[PDB]
RNA sequence: AGGAGUGGAGCCUGCGGCUUAAUUUGACUCAACACGGGAAACCUCACCCGGCCCGGACACGGACAGGAUUGACAGAUUGAU
């Protein structure tokens, strides 16, 4: 009692969510049964992130997530 | 919302002084390097040393 | 058309540091202080507006909150919409008014009708 | 806040046992914890969280907090560092 | 038979939304106010106020019959 | 008994009324009205229109390293890298 519940609580403002594949190293590397390491998508020549730390490869560019750095 | 929120110049005015006591932001005193509430500085005058002789 | 005693055409081409001294003191004195960051991309925002519009077409009306902008005459004929607070009220620009703030065209105060008098 | 900013908050908080504040959110950085670039907030924010939890004891003054070890907050320091009580810190030393 | 039961559980409750608010309603958040309650007006006395007992008759008060005066027929 | 006036005039500033998306507000005889040290461009800022953030300690249950939030170029969207 003195009170209304009022119902009137919208927080329907969504944001996002982490869609990861599973185990997205698989959508970093492809390796045949010899033993060769395939990587699929650049490598960010950045010294922060050089050598192991790998790109993205967009419709259209290159693309980093350290350093953000972009191709065409 | 890094180059935001703290990113308005606040290099003068009313809005870059506060009170050293009570974080307020009018009726300051700035003389001599005070830096007190007009309020606040009355309180605390007779520590300072500012007596009231006349 | 001119202003001080030159036409538009030539404005459309005259350079950055000429221009200036056609202006006012306060527009002088912004042009040169710079132009900021937020100032570089609204006439880049007119530009793909402008070159993207129809040839027989005004572009499309664009949204700002930009009041302090000075209307450049490489700014002429664009559809701005400058803020009063409350709404976004579009702006035709024309060649007259090549000296002013953006920010007196959208008025920000309803212009006032008086009622009765209550109790004084 | 990240591993370097909330471990190198406590790591000079067994060194003599007080910490001392602004209550300055917008600090661009603590100015005891330079070369570290830890802004007020972090500090701030975590000696909030190690309050709560009663392992410090909070003063406030004018403008600045303060916070004192108590005696089950120097065990949570040893254990979360990993130190040796054969070292000792600014409790035992004079007198 | 357990469709009545989700009735009959709710009519345990919104009974009880009466024995401790008296009309609490939820205000129309989609449809002006207006629309909503077009129909009501409001008294400024609930008692002392005029109201003209047939501004909106029913077609079902067509089919009824009136007295003159009751306790004198 | 006088002197300077104020009340008339222009303007500056308070306070009501009207106006407004908002024209934030307290104070109404002396004992409210150039008072809040209150001369507000932004900040101050409470008010209005729109948008971002958590800076929601700690305790408990779930998600849980086939992960939890995080950060980010371009394009659209935007006042707005
Ligand atoms: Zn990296
Ligand atoms: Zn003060």
């Amino acid at each position: 009692k003195k009170r209304k519940k009022k119902s009137c609580t919208t927080p329907k403002k969504n944001k996002h969510k982490r869609k990861k594949v599973k185990l997205a190293v698989l959508k970093y590397y492809k390796v045949d049964e010899n033993g060769k390491i395939s990587r699929l998508r650049r490598e960010c020549p950045s010294d922060e992130c050089g050598a192991g730390v790998f790109m993205a490869s967009h419709f259209d560019r290159h693309y980093c997530g350290k350093c953000c750095l972009t191709y065409c | 919302h890094q180059q935001l929120y703290w990113s308005h110049p606040r290099k003068f005015g009313q809005g870059s002084r506060s009170c050293r006591v009570c974080s307020n932001r009018h009726g300051l005193i700035r003389k001599y390097g005070l830096n007190m509430c007009r309020q606040c500085f009355r309180q605390y005058a007779k520590d300072i040393g500012f007596i009231k002789l006349d | 058309f001119t202003y001080r005693g030159v036409d538009l055409d030539q404005l459309l081409d005259m350079s950055y540091e000429q221009l200036m001294q056609l202006y006012s003191a306060r527009q002088r004195r912004r042009l040169n202080r710079g132009l900021r960051r937020k100032q570089h991309s609204l006439l880049k925002r007119l530009r793909k507006a402008k070159k993207e519009a129809p040839p027989m077409e005004k572009p499309e009306v664009v949204k700002t909150h930009l009041r302090d902008m000075i209307i450049l005459p490489e700014m002429v004929g664009s559809m701005v919409g400058v803020y009063n607070g409350k709404t976004f009220n579009q702006v035709e620009i024309k060649p007259e008014m090549i000296g002013h703030y953006l920010g007196e065209f959208s008025i920000t105060y309803k212009p006032v009708k008086h009622g009765r008098p209550g109790i004084g | 806040m990240p591993k370097k900013n909330r471990i190198a908050i406590y790591e000079l908080l067994f060194k003599e046992g007080v910490m001392v504040a602004k209550k300055d959110v917008h600090m661009p950085k603590h100015p005891e914890l330079a070369d570290k670039n830890v802004p007020n907030l972090h500090v701030m924010k975590a000696m909030q969280s190690l309050k709560s939890r009663g392992y410090v004891k909070e003063q406030f003054a004018w403008r600045h907090f303060y916070w004192y070890l108590t005696n089950e907050g120097i065990q949570y320091l040893r254990d979360y560092l990993h130190l040796p009580p054969e070292i000792v810190p600014a409790t035992l030393r004079r007198s | 038979d357990e469709e009545a039961e989700a009735k009959m559980l709710e009519k345990y409750k919104q009974e009880r939304l009466e024995e401790m608010f008296p009309d609490e309603v939820d205000t129309p958040r989609d449809v002006a106010a207006r629309i909503r309650f077009q129909k009501y007006r409001g008294l400024k006395s609930f008692r002392t106020s005029p109201w003209d007992p047939k501004e909106n008759l029913p077609q079902d008060y067509a089919r009824i019959f009136q007295f003159q005066n009751f306790t004198n027929t």
